[PDB]
């Protein structure tokens, strides 16, 4: 969409993940598999819930209806008042029709950036210790495991510690040492 | 209340016998549906 992410690089959903609006899967020599980042789809959650809150606490001050009579000839004073009642249900549906319309879109651009921006968090942590693949996705330069995945996950992973493991692989994989 | 009313006629009238007291005094319509009752309770009432 706006943001690039749904339904951009990271190309479609994954329908294994159940648990959650948004999250990660890895592999490693132990384990592959999903795990909704629940934090953060929360953090959706208590928004979306808010907006529709907030629309209908905005519907109980619309203008109000009871009722009125009118004799055979006054008839145009009877015109008057449907011109009325007529008039403000023409600008309430408008003003619902397009609410929703609108507030949609904001919705689905939204979840948009919730993605995206989870994406440059792992991002950010891991620097060149990880080969950003451009599909949605990284690959390590150190092997790292279940604990450590977590540690990504749960956003405290911890750049200096594997370090050399890294650059040792970094450092081959450019062939600098091929020249002995 | 305390006022009085005097009706005075010499031919082709109709008189009263019984007056209406307003008493509970609030919110109501004149709904104009062609249903009758079905002994349900609701909060919220419209003619269908
Ligand atoms: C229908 O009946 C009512 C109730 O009895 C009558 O109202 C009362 O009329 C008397 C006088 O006849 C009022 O007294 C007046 O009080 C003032 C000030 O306190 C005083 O200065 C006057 O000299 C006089 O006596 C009394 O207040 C009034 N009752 C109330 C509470 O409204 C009434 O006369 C009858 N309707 C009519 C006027 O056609």
């Amino acid at each position: 969409g706006l943001f690039g992410a749904i339904a951009g690089f990271i190309e479609g959903g994954w329908q294994g993940m159940v648990d959650g609006w948004y999250g990660y899967h890895h592999s490693n020599e132990q384990g592959s598999g999903y795990a909704a980042d629940k934090e953060s789809t929360q953090k959706a959650i208590d928004g979306v819930t808010n907006k529709v809150n907030s629309i209908i606490d905005k519907m109980n001050t619309q203008f109000e209806a009871v009722g009125r009579e009118f004799n055979n000839l006054e008839r145009r004073i009877e015109n008057l008042n449907k011109k009325m009642e007529d008039g403000f249900l023409d600008v309430w549906t408008y003003n619902a029709e397009l609410l929703v319309l609108m507030e949609n879109e904001r919705t689905l651009d939204f979840h948009d950036s919730n993605v995206k921006n989870l994406y440059d968090k792992v991002r950010l942590q891991l620097r060149d210790n990880a080969k950003e693949l451009g599909n949605g996705c990284f690959e390590f330069y150190h092997k790292c495991d279940n604990e450590c995945m977590e540690s990504v996950r749960n956003g405290t992973y911890d750049y200096p510690q594997y370090s050399e493991e890294a650059r040792l692989k970094r450092e081959e994989i450019s062939g600098v040492r091929s020249l002995v | 209340p305390n006022d009085a009313i005097n009706f005075e006629s010499n031919g082709n009238f109709i008189a009263p016998e019984y007056a209406y007291k307003i008493v509970k005094k609030g919110d109501s319509t004149i709904m104009k549906s062609e249903l009758e009752y079905g002994n349900c309770n609701t909060k919220c009432q419209t003619p269908m």
